[PDB]
């Protein structure tokens, strides 16, 4: 079989394909920054009072 | 006892309400003479631990009433140098469970909104930074609004939204952008 | 359920840049930090209330990182000691 | 019939009346804050600026 089976152009498979690679510079870019500003927040509350932060906000608020 | 000052907090709300109705008022003035509106405004903070329940009707009552008091003229200058501001934040206070929290939100919304508005530019100072440092939060209730446990937690998230509305066009954040 | 994932992320994304900015300099941004929390109070009360299938757990994710983003910024502004 | 069907006691049913009293004194309170405080609001609103005030807001924040 062939001449087409659920299939697409030449036109249209480059422009998928320059889709999908955008998408996923675009989801690469997203997940790196995220994972950059997770580290941050670790490096910078690692350091000292982990779990006081919010023990004093559970026991000034309500709970 | 748990009773009495619900009901004498309540009593004081009809005192002050028919008072106005006979700009200024003896009632309120003699509150703040005995040290009422000072220790009242003391209280306020940690009120997310006392929040049908016998505490939790009689904080409406406390918070029903500074809204009345913001609803004057001279009310906003007792009620302003009270520094109510910074005991509403070591609180960190900012289907029927969740109705009963936005309705604690409401009441201390409506008491922050009337106060702005009532004296003039000299507590504009202080509502800006409240949104401002409180940003976002507001601008989630404001976006939610835009069976019958249901129609009644729409209703406080319109009366929240509403609230805030009122001090942003009464506080003039637009004009800060 | 992913319109409201959508809402949060935004919250948090504005969040994080007044947080960070405030614990940055040092005593000169705190008296805009409690004017921020001051005249928006409330609506944090609610998300830090709110964290104490797919979709709900992004959702419960981003309350989260928005509960605790206001929390880094109450420690590091002071605001307890206002009260 | 008589002598007890579902019913209670007088020690019991001075104190139900006397709760039912508290609580309906406590709702009607409750009601008439509430009423006054939108009657309140509608004078303050009905000055000018009915739907500005939200226009406004919907301009400027995301609709």
């Amino acid at each position: 079989s062939g001449t087409g089976l659920g299939e697409v152009d030449v036109d249209t498979y480059l422009s998928n394909l320059q889709t999908k690679t955008t998408l996923s510079m675009i989801a690469d870019g997203l997940e790196r920054s995220a994972r950059d500003f997770d580290a941050f927040l670790e490096e910078n509350v690692t350091l000292e009072w982990e779990a006081q932060r919010k023990r004093i906000y559970q026991h000034f608020g309500i709970k | 006892d748990t009773t009495c000052q619900t009901a004498a907090m309540i009593l004081l709300n009809a005192l002050v309400h028919t008072s106005r109705a006979s700009v200024d008022c003896p009632i309120i003035d003699a509150l703040n003479r005995l040290n009422f509106i000072g220790v009242l405004v003391d209280s306020l903070k940690e009120i997310l631990n006392e929040w049908a329940s016998p505490s939790q009707q009689y904080t409406s009552a406390k918070l029903a009433l500074l809204l009345q008091l913001c609803q004057t003229r001279q009310g906003a200058k007792y009620v302003l140098q009270a520094n109510l501001f910074r005991a509403l934040e070591q609180s960190g206070v900012f289907v029927v469970a969740l109705e009963r929290h936005y309705a604690l939100l409401v009441a201390l919304a409506r008491v922050v909104g009337a106060a702005v508005t009532a004296r003039g530019a000299h507590n504009i100072v202080q509502g800006r930074k409240f949104l401002t440092q409180h940003r976002g939060l507001v601008v989630h209730v404001l976006k939610k609004n835009a069976i019958l446990a249901q129609q009644a937690l729409e209703e406080r998230i319109e009366e929240l939204a509403e609230a805030f509305m009122l001090l942003i066009t009464a506080t003039g954040f637009l004009e800060y952008e």
